[PDB]
């Protein structure tokens, strides 16, 4: 039989998807096309927007990331950013939350923007005339960043190795007063690196110190003597 | 972390855990009037 | 006067306050590395060096192979 | 030394005696009024590897009022005490169905033990005393009155006398030295009769939180 | 130090139940002074049956 | 408190490679006593020699005897630091200390030992420890204790004779510099009943809440009537209920 000690110890101790991944892109076509039939009806395309709190809170996500992109999110965020059969532009919101995400999705390799189109439908809106300024600051931004693999190049400063900038700065170098006068820093180029210029008390002073914590007047529990603190 | 990042909170019509977005959170930092995050 | 300086400008990348100084104190030696380009330097510390004694050490090979 | 440490759990057992006794526990007055040499006696007077070994000193007691609700006092051998410990006076406490005990440690308990203690709390209620605490009855100090548990009916009464909601009572801590003399829990009430220099008596309460 | 004390006590004050409560009504004396009189009117006395 | 500085006279390094032999003329005729029966392994003394020499004013004052000061310093050190001593009765109440080495240190032939340090400056260190930190009498925090015939009666005992008569009594008390209410509180023939701190701090968290309004109440008045003047005990009761009403120390702050 369990001891209610072990009991009380297990019960707490007990405190501590690509289906669903795929039938969420699933819903998010359902979405999209019957936006699409209610637009041909001419009346307000709600189904995308009613569902968007939910696809951003999961597309966020960190650990499915991976599993998302190769799923085909990237197929379903082109038919929510595709403009209507009226060629009117999604919600604002759809517009705002997709091309954040996509900020936030950088894994995307290039033969996902090329099967997928995503890249045609945000360079559509970052040229669209009836796309706001700072949606259009975003889809330029993710051109940018999208295109720079496109030609090799790379914006993260931190990316270049040690080596790499060390060959560069060597591939571009050239051919009275009565008080004390504060140096400046040198302002000299620097092209070479240097080379490197390459207890018995403690443990009774540990002993010394457990006397003196065994010594205090401590209390079992500690009294809260001005309020601060207090428990519940 | 925020944590429960690894499970898909809406079933999509396929105890419970925190339904977080796993991301590891910064410890943010005042210096006089801005605030800076930092991640370790 | 002041506070003294805890956090350097690599002076390759120049990139500001990214270089930091781990003393080990254990073998007598400062490491200094650019946080930005990765580049590093090892001097030998004593008790009463600092991490802008290191930082200078750093200077003072780079003024002298630079030359 | 074994004259000061037989004089030390003496003084402890003394004043557990007088703990068990005010918190209504059945003890004898040849129990609350023992002599250190009728001590001696009966428990030896060699600890430092000899007979009282702190296991020896487990005090059994029953309410006076209901013989089968009891309270372990436990003097743990170990200087800290841990969560094996704990463990060990839980499986003993479930054996025997006792629901109270009361830990008298030498030094202070972990943190995971402290944990533990409050854990079990809603079935094993056991709380811990250094023993440090336990070498001065401090009830019988001239400054402390004398402190009264509140049976619920009676609660029930003083709060429709005075028309008062609970909450507007005067407060104690249940961290507070006599609040863990009379092991008392939070929403529970302490009546409290003091001498008075201008009316000579002055009764009050305190809720417990 | 006047300061400080006033403004810690200026809203305590004896209720018309003659129990002494303050601005939260939380009870602070069951009587005022524990035996509910007023400092102008008593006096100075002694105890003859006292020792 | 009495530490081990507050009975030493003078103390001294030496460098003594043979206490058989020893630098010190003084000691060779009692040394050899503790060398024809060695109670501790004479591979591992270390050849420096720390000498203590205790003042026989402020060791007698306080009833102290070589022995004790002996067991504390075997006690916080232990089996690592050897402590030899002169009998009570002779001229010089002296202590030899000396560090014993170690077996563990033997077995490392070749690594570099860095965490050894230099006996002569180990032993410096270890005197500068010991002396202020050793306690071989007393309570720490308790910087002097003074002894009195109380005057006032408040601090006199009092206690009724049979025929009903007050009679307060006159006892000894001491009047500490520095507080540790609870440990003085357990100390034998010290009286629980009436020993009290006058440091409302130390009140609530060894006697309470209600405790803590007593006290209060009590070292209020006593700087309120130090002068003579009467302030009603209303007031008193009000502001130290106010203080106490919620369970904790209110400050008025
Ligand atoms: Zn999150």
């Amino acid at each position: 039989f369990l001891s209610d000690f072990e009991m009380m110890l297990q019960r707490k101790k007990s405190m501590s998807a690509d289906d669903v991944v795929s039938a969420m892109i699933v819903k998010m076509n359902e979405a999209a096309e019957e936006d699409r039939q209610l637009n041909n009806q001419k009346k307000p395309a709600l189904k995308k927007l009613t569902l968007l709190p939910a696809v951003v809170m999961h597309l966020k996500k960190q650990d499915l990331k991976e599993t998302f992109i190769d799923s085909g999110v990237m197929s379903a965020i082109k038919e929510w950013l595709s403009p209507l059969p009226d060629r009117s532009l999604p919600a604002l919101k759809i517009r705002e939350e997709l091309l954040k995400i996509l900020q936030e999705l950088p894994s995307v390799s290039q033969e996902t923007l090329k099967h997928s189109g995503i890249g045609r439908a945000v360079m559509y809106l970052y040229k669209h005339p009836k796309e706001s300024r700072s949606n259009k600051d975003m889809a330029g931004k993710l051109i940018n960043e999208w295109s720079r693999p496109i030609f090799g190049l790379t914006s993260n400063y931190k990316g270049m190795t040690r080596e790499e900038r060390e060959q560069r700065d060597l591939e571009q170098m050239p051919q009275f007063c009565a008080r004390a006068r504060v140096p400046m820093p040198s302002n000299k180029d620097y092209v070479v690196r240097p080379k490197w210029n390459v207890s018995r008390l403690d443990k009774q002073m540990r002993k010394f110190t457990d006397i003196r914590k065994k010594s205090r007047s401590a209390h079992a529990v500690k009294i809260s003597i001005e309020g601060n603190k207090m428990p519940l | 972390i925020c944590e429960g990042g690894e499970e898909m909170d809406n079933k999509f019509g396929v105890e419970k855990g925190h339904g977080g977005c796993g991301r590891y959170q910064p410890r943010i930092r005042r210096s006089g009037l801005e605030l800076y995050a930092e991640w370790k | 006067t002041g506070t003294l300086e805890t956090q350097f400008t690599c002076p390759f990348c120049n990139h500001e306050k990214s270089c930091d100084v781990k003393m080990d104190r254990a073998r007598n030696t400062g490491v200094i590395s650019c946080t930005v380009c990765l580049e590093e330097f090892q001097t030998p510390i004593t008790y009463l060096s600092e991490p802008v004694d290191v930082y200078s050490d750093w200077i003072d090979a780079c003024e002298a192979a630079n030359q | 030394d074994d004259e000061e440490e037989t004089y030390r759990l003496w003084k402890i057992r003394k004043t557990i005696m007088q703990l068990c006794h005010d918190r209504g526990y059945l003890v004898t007055q040849d129990e609350l009024d023992q002599t250190l040499e009728e001590f001696k006696a009966q428990f030896g007077d060699k600890p430092s590897e000899g007979r009282p070994r702190r296991t020896d000193l487990t005090v059994l007691v029953a309410h006076n009022d209901d013989p089968t609700d009891q309270m372990f006092v436990f003097f743990p051998e170990e200087p800290k005490v841990g969560i094996k410990t704990i463990k060990v006076y839980c499986q003993r406490m479930q054996e025997e169905n006792i629901t109270r005990a009361l830990i008298v440690v030498q030094q202070g308990m972990t943190p995971s033990a402290k944990q533990s203690l409050v854990d079990m709390a809603p079935k094993y209620i056991l709380e811990q005393f250094l023993q440090q605490e336990l070498l001065i009855n401090i009830t019988e100090h001239e400054l402390v009155p004398e402190h009264v548990v509140m049976t619920k009916e009676e609660v029930t009464e003083l709060l429709a006398r005075y028309k008062l909601r609970e909450n507007q009572l005067p407060r104690i801590q249940a961290g507070d030295p006599v609040a863990r003399y009379f092991g008392i829990k939070r929403g529970q009430v302490v009546k409290i009769i003091r001498p008075s220099e201008t009316a000579g008596r002055y009764i009050t309460y305190r809720l417990v939180q | 130090i006047q300061r400080r004390l006033i403004k810690s006590m200026e809203s305590v004050m004896v209720k018309y139940d003659a129990t002494v409560r303050n601005s939260i009504n939380q009870v602070v004396q069951l009587r005022y002074g524990e035996d509910g009189l007023a400092g102008e009117s008593v006096e100075f006395q002694n105890l003859a049956t006292l020792k | 408190h009495t530490t081990l500085r507050k009975v030493t006279a003078n103390t001294a390094i030496y460098y003594d490679p043979n206490p058989q032999s020893t630098v010190v003329a003084e000691d060779q005729e009692w040394v050899n006593v503790y060398y024809e029966m060695p109670d501790f392994d004479v591979a591992r003394i270390s050849p420096w020699l720390l000498r203590v020499e205790l003042d026989r004013k402020h060791m007698t004052d306080r009833k102290l005897t070589m022995e004790q000061i002996a067991e504390k310093i075997n006690a916080g050190f232990g089996d690592d630091l050897n402590c030899i001593f002169n009998d009570d009765n002779a001229e010089k109440l002296v202590l030899r200390i000396r560090i014993m080495n170690s077996d563990e240190n033997k077995m490392q032939e070749e690594e570099e030992v860095v965490d050894k340090m230099d006996d002569d400056v180990f032993l410096r260190c270890i005197e500068s420890n010991m002396l202020t930190d050793m306690t071989l009498q007393g309570i720490e925090q308790i910087s002097k204790v003074y002894m009195h015939l109380p005057q006032t009666d408040n601090k006199k005992k009092i206690i009724i004779t049979e025929d009903g008569e007050f009679k307060a009594l006159q006892e000894w008390i001491l009047e500490t510099d520095g507080v540790s209410l609870m440990r003085v509180l357990s100390e034998k023939d010290v009286d629980p009943v009436r020993t009290t701190s006058n440091d409302i701090v130390e009140i609530f968290t060894v006697l309470g809440i209600e405790a803590v309004r007593k006290a209060l109440e009590r070292e209020l008045y006593h700087v309120i009537s130090f002068d003579g003047s009467y302030v009603n005990y209303r007031h008193l009761a009000l502001l130290c209920d106010t203080m106490t009403c919620r369970g904790h120390l209110m400050a008025i702050t």
